[PDB]
């Protein structure tokens, strides 16, 4: 039972967004997808539920005439269309099975969420330049690398180290914002000194709202 | 009482 | 709408010590008919949707550990993690589901308070890549410490820098309870030839004096 959400958006105010919430590993007609919004320094917000089935729908009264919640029975797939939006509408939107409680099964699913970002400025990706390990980022049998992702807007950008093989001992920091509108970020990696020459280290830098997919050797 | 249609997804019954 | 309320804001708890969260409803949420409290709990880490420990105010869902237990009836709720381990370090959240719209509350913080540990510091010069795009950044990576305050001071030729780097502190990290950062010193292309030693010193509590981790440009 999983639930898979399109990738982070920018949009300019007064403009609308189409978030899409990919259903499998379950019987889509069956259960209610709910829509949370998660905004910065605020708690949770409950914006409406669609029933998959017949496509019935119920909608808070802070997004009543703003928002279309819709699902497609084909495709397996509900979204989330809200209009007119506003800089304030910036937040992490996710779609949820909320607390499933049937006579015969419990479950409570969440999707991995979308940032969406409501700005005037326009999009802008980011360059990926290697942290290389040396004889300054070394200790005691550990050597640090990393990758630094340069000069992005919106948030966010999301960083693996070889495809997801590579997770112990990595730090990808939060972003930074600079005096020009635009983010940076870091991530970081120890792994053992001894092997730097035959283990190869690969950063996988996604920011979606650019279309970026960068893959950046990093060696000494 | 509760709103049975607060979450469609929950059966208050046991 | 019904508030749910949380209490403390923010927790600090040893290894294997307990730790209670309380949350309040701005209303009666047992329904007598069948003796149910319509309450949730959910646990959230950084970057990652909430999950599920807790239904009914006391039903765990399936495959959540034994040490989170719910309890209360009514208006007052309890969370309580028996012994806290590494990864429960997280954001809970209590949630109702008795009436429209549905509500959660704002949240408890529960971090890990543990032994002194000094920074690794580690310093990385420009990439060449970076160089002929005109810009160059200087990153000083402070790795794995505890207590989360520390102070980065960069020196450019021996000279204390001001108004030129950005910083950035981790979440608490889910296995060793300590925290990195990372600090961007970002300079011209001009600026960054015409001088020769850079540097940046750490102040933390693990250390009796600050270091300093630096390069010789080229």
């Amino acid at each position: 039972v999983q639930l898979v959400q399109s990738g982070a958006e920018l949009k300019k105010p007064g403009a609308s967004v189409k978030v899409s919430c990919k259903a499998s590993g379950y019987t889509f007609t069956s259960y209610a997808i709910h829509w949370v919004r998660q905004a910065p320094g605020q708690r949770l917000e409950w914006m409406g539920w669609i029933k998959a089935g017949n496509g019935n729908t119920r909608y808070s009264q802070k997004f009543q005439g703003r928002v279309t919640i819709t699902r497609d029975t084909s495709a397996s797939t509900a979204y989330m269309e809200l209009n007119s939006l506003r800089s304030e509408d910036t937040a992490v939107y996710y779609c949820a099975l909320l607390t499933v409680i049937t006579p015969d099964d419990a479950f409570d699913i969440w999707g991995q969420g979308t940032m969406v970002t409501v700005s005037s400025a326009s999009t802008k990706g980011p360059s990926v330049f290697p942290l290389a390990p040396s004889s300054k980022s070394t200790s005691g049998g550990t050597a640090a690398l990393g990758c630094l992702v340069k000069d992005y807007f919106p948030e966010p950008v999301t960083v693996s180290w070889n495809s997801g093989a590579l997770t112990s001992g990595v730090h990808t920091f939060p972003a930074v914002l600079q005096s020009s509108g635009l983010y940076s970020l870091s991530s970081v990696v120890t792994v053992p000194s001894s092997s730097l020459g035959t283990q190869t280290y690969i950063c996988n830098v996604n920011h979606k709202p650019s279309n970026t997919k960068v893959d950046k050797k990093v060696e000494p | 009482n509760p709103d049975p249609n607060a979450n469609p997804n929950v059966d208050p019954n046991a | 709408d019904i508030v749910m309320t949380q209490s403390p804001d923010s927790l600090a708890v040893s290894l294997g010590e307990r730790a209670t969260i309380n949350c309040k409803s701005s209303q009666n949420i047992l329904y007598s008919s069948n003796n149910k409290n319509y309450l949730a709990w959910y646990q959230q880490k950084p970057g990652q949707p909430p999950q599920l420990l807790i239904y009914w105010a006391s039903t765990r869902e399936s495959g959540v550990p034994d040490r989170f237990s719910g309890s209360g009836s009514g208006t007052d709720f309890t969370l309580t993690i028996s012994s806290l381990q590494a990864e429960d370090v997280a954001v809970y959240y209590c949630h109702q589901y008795y009436s429209s719209p549905l509500t959660f509350g704002g949240g408890t913080k529960v971090e890990i308070k543990r032994t002194v540990a000094a920074p690794s510091v580690f310093i990385f010069p420009p990439s060449d890549e970076q160089l002929k795009s005109g810009t160059a950044s200087v990153v000083c990576l402070l790795n794995n410490f505890y207590p989360r305050e520390a102070k980065v001071q960069w020196k450019v030729d021996n000279a204390l820098q001001s108004g030129n780097s950005q910083e950035s502190v981790t979440e608490q990290d889910s296995k060793d309870s300590t925290y990195s950062l990372s600090s961007t010193l970002t300079l011209s292309k001009a600026d960054y030839e015409k001088h020769k030693v850079y540097a940046c010193e750490v102040t933390h509590q693990g250390l009796s004096s600050p270091v300093t981790k630096s390069f010789n440009r080229g």
